[PDB]
């Protein structure tokens, strides 16, 4: 959420791609 | 010792050549190979979507742990799943490569420990509730994710 | 245990992703990866030159050991060298794949032991006289053999 | 050497390719 939290952002981007790779 | 290293080398080579023909040396070896492949595939899907933002974390000795902790807590806030666990390994990997790039090689051994501890204390519960790693292998073995993407192409 | 398997899995994945960027988790990991690559390359050079003659050995439980022994003794009659040691691993590998193909999976564990024993009792002398495996890595790391062939092409 | 020794033959073929991969 918060724009300066590059770390939270990266976690969320990882989650997005993690969800994508989890789809079959 | 010398016998242990020769044995370990024989085992690694045989595991590789077996996996090249669809076999596996052991259930552990099959997990390792599925995970490597899922890592390769997750990194490929990540880098096609987004830029490499590792440098933008500005890794330092003082910040390395808290950086790891915050990315990983955010990764698993909404819940757990095999894809997110793959993402966790890949991030650990990117985190280690950056540490070497930035001449802090010693962080690799620490990142490895943070990863093992997180696996032990926070992911094992879900992993055992969801079939263990054999189920992961069932879903991701034989490069399944990469193929599932090759189908749509 | 559970901690040991998680640690071992973290280590294997990190070793892989490091080697993808030219780094290595440890000196052992670097030997393992150079050896896998030299194996891949030796098999590629073999299969371009000669037919797959593994079936022609007619592997059986009664003959498996003597077959292994005779190929390997003939491989090292004239002397030892890193290429021949790579050939020894590859043959062990082909020997294991054949054993699975021919539904004698249990021979894989025995072939692995014959290989480790041969390394201990007959190759270690030469290996220590020729710089140890770090020297092998110096000669074969970063997929050197495959590149040395790509140059001539 | 002996024509029926498929095993000695294989060892020698391995040696040949082993020597080749050992050249740089």
């Amino acid at each position: 959420l918060e724009p300066n939290s590059i770390l939270g952002q990266v976690g969320r981007l990882l989650a997005l791609i993690g969800d994508d790779i989890n789809r079959r | 010792s010398m016998s242990q290293s020769n044995r370990e080398l024989v085992v690694d080579f045989l595991s590789y050549k077996l996996s090249q023909k669809g076999y596996s040396w052991s259930q552990m070896a099959a997990v390792k190979q599925a995970l490597r492949e899922a890592g390769d595939e997750f990194e490929l899907r990540y880098r096609r979507a987004f830029s490499d933002l590792t440098s933008q974390l500005h890794i330092t000795p003082g910040t390395a742990y808290q950086s790891f902790e915050q990315v990983v807590n955010e990764l698993f806030r909404d819940g757990v799943n095999w894809g997110r666990i793959v993402a966790f390994f890949s991030f650990g990997g990117a985190l280690c490569v950056e540490s070497v790039d930035k001449e802090m090689q010693v962080l690799v051994s620490r990142i490895a420990a943070w990863m093992a501890t997180y696996l032990n204390d926070h992911l094992e519960p879900w992993i055992q509730e969801n079939g263990g790693w054999d189920t992961f292998v069932e879903l991701y073995g034989n490069n399944a994710a990469a193929e599932s993407r090759k189908g749509q192409e």
